[PDB]
Parts: structure tokens; C-alpha cells; sequence
């Protein structure tokens, strides 16, 4: 498929509340790219702490959101939408590079992740791309992963 | 001496190019970092520090803020050599 | 001062639950370096989601902890332990680089943050270092932050 909803994400990714930071996948070109997003609302526990009277979505969770996207790509690019073997595989990220934060992300924002497969030698996945709000780029990051045995 | 400056400018060009993901061919003394070269606030900050490192100098924010085009930063580096 | 406890950290960092990820500062050298740590326990909300039946502290929260430690260093380097002037800036996370995860961190671990200053000019701070558990490196990162007027 090419568009995935939270029901689907929940069957591939092992992450749960409060660490599942992808709501919906809108584009999935296997082995080349993915576009997904997370809605940012005030009604999230993280804004109790970051920061009082100034809700800002933490930069490190933007990166974790991109990574979770990248990991949804890697898994489908190599097994398709197969929940059954998802039960026995987890995409583990090992490195993070060239991370930049340009625009604060706040409640009301639709945080889009666009990740394109950079290289795929052997068993090392490398993805990179951006995070975006309303066309603009809020953050960028570049990551490497491998697919493991839960 | 004139050839020193030219070679120096060629090195300043490479940093700006690399930093802002732009062709050296776009990095003219006229080119403005924001308007022509597509640099936001973080880009400019990382660029200054990158130039500071590369040519082993320091630039106080009172005079770092005055610069708009690459020529400004070139003339700055030439003075503090 | 060189050793700061949670009461001290609270007066300097604007972070609050569940995003305050430094418990204690064990070593601080102005403009140079800092050693702090966070205890990791099963009784943290993250582990509900990461992951059911296998608690693993998210690598990005290790980076966040390190950044927070770096932030504490930058502030007290420039203004000392000043809670009042603390309440006129928050600290902005600019870049992250050369992050590598080596060992998983789990409930029971004491997670230590070791950060050196790599460069600082005025208000921008670039620090790098490691995260350790029991004298072994579990993670590495470099990062850049700057200070901003808060809320």
C-alpha cells in the first residue's frame, strides 16, 4: 500500500504510549522514501515539562519521530505490510548526524517527516531527510539503522 | 600579495559554498547570505563559526551583525588576517 | 559550588516533569566540563511505551539528558548559580552530531553525563562527550545550543 493509518503503524512498530510518535503515513515509495506525520496537540503530557507556559515539542522527539518513520520504511521495503513477522523484528538505530533545528514546533502543528533512503549496503540502512510544518523545514537529520530480532 | 588575496577568497568561497549547500559560482562578493544564498539564522551562526575555525580568527557579535554579503566577511577576514 | 542536587537543578533549568532528565550534578568546571547523572528506574512513564515487556531508555532521551547537562554548564559558567537571572533565559537546542549508541540503558542503570566544552563564544555553546553506565561508555554525542529569553 502507500497510505497507512494508526491501526497499521501499530502492527509494524513495537513502540507504544507515550513513545509512538507517528500518527499517519501518507506516501510510501519502497526503498526510496516515506512521508508520515504526527499531530502536535496541547493535550500531550510532554508539554507539562517542556516548558511550563511555553509548549514546545522537544527537538529530540522530532528526531525520534523521523526515526520511527525511517524504520517503518525499512521494514516494509523488505517484507511489505507483514504484521506477522513484525512480531519478530525491530529496526534499531545506532547513529544520528547532521541534526539541525530551525523552527520551534508547537501545539496546532502538523509535524511531517520526510525520509528518503540514502544508502542500503549489506545490513546497514541509512536514511536522511527533514521534518516540516506547513511546507517549511523545521528540522533535519540523518540516521543509520539495522533490522534486528525482537 | 594580490595572488594571496585571490587564493584566500577562493578558500572563503569554499566554506560558504559547503556550509550553505550552494555552488561556489553563486558565492560572489555581492551575494547576500540571506537573500541570495538562502541562509536562515542558524545557517549564519554556523557559517560564522565555520569561518572562525577555518581561518583561525574571532569575530565579536557587534561586528558580525553588520555583515550582509560575502564581500563583508571577506574584507573582515583580510583585516584580522 | 561543584555538587548540585535536584533542588539546585530545579532553580536553574526551566525543564519540568516529564522532561527534566538530570537528577544530580557531581562535577562542574566553569567553561570546561560537567559530570551529572540521571537515575533510570522502571517507575518512569516512558517504559510503558518503550517497550512493553522490554524496558529500554530511549537513546534520544540520553541525548536530551546530555543536552540538559550541557545547558546547566553553559548557564552557571556565564552567570553562576543565579536562579533569578535563570528566570530570564531558556536554552535552545541548535544542532546534534556524531551521536552513536553503544549499549542499551535499562532500569537500574545510573546514567552519567560527561560533557566537555568544545567551543563557546558568547551565548552559543558547543559541547560534546559521552553517557556512561558503570564506567563504560553507552553513548556519544556532540551538540550545539544557544541561550534565549524564556517563558
Amino acid at each position: 500500500q502507500s497510505q497507512f493509518f494508526i491501526e497499521h503503524i501499530l502492527q509494524i512498530l513495537p513502540h507504544r504510549y507515550p513513545m509512538l510518535l507517528v500518527d499517519r503515513i501518507t506516501e510510501l515509495q519502497a526503498n526510496q522514501k516515506i512521508v508520515a506525520y504526527k499531530n502536535i496537540t496541547f493535550n500531550e503530557d510532554v508539554f507539562n515539562g517542556h516548558f511550563p507556559n511555553k509548549p514546545i515539542f522537544p527537538g529530540v522527539l522530532i528526531v525520534e519521530g523521523m526515526a520511527q518513520s525511517g524504520g517503518f520504511l525499512a521494514f516494509t521495503s523488505l517484507w511489505g505490510f507483514d504484521p506477522e513477522i513484525a512480531k519478530t523484528k525491530i529496526v534499531y538505530f545506532m547513529t544520528i548526524d547532521k541534526v539541525k533545528f530551525r523552527i520551534p514546533v508547537t501545539p496546532g502543528d502538523r509535524l511531517e517527516y520526510h525520509l528518503e533512503v540514502l544508502k542500503h549496503k549489506g545490513m546497514i540502512w541509512q536514511v536522511g531527510g527533514t521534518a516540516q510544518v506547513d511546507g517549511k523545514v523545521v528540522a533535519e537529520a540523518e540516521l543509520k539503522a539495522m533490522i534486528a530480532e525482537r | 600579495s594580490m595572488g594571496y588575496l585571490m587564493a584566500l577568497f577562493e578558500d572563503i568561497q569554499a566554506v560558504i559554498a559547503e556550509q550553505l549547500n550552494v555552488d561556489a559560482a553563486q558565492v560572489t562578493p555581492e551575494a547576500e547570505f540571506v537573500k541570495d544564498l538562502g541562509a536562515d539564522s542558524l545557517d549564519v551562526v554556523e557559517l560564522i563559526m565555520a569561518l572562525e575555525e577555518k581561518f583561525g580568527i574571532e569575530i565579536p557579535d557587534e561586528q558580525a551583525e553588520k555583515i550582509v554579503n560575502v564581500g563583508d566577511v571577506v574584507k573582515y577576514i583580510e583585516d584580522n588576517k
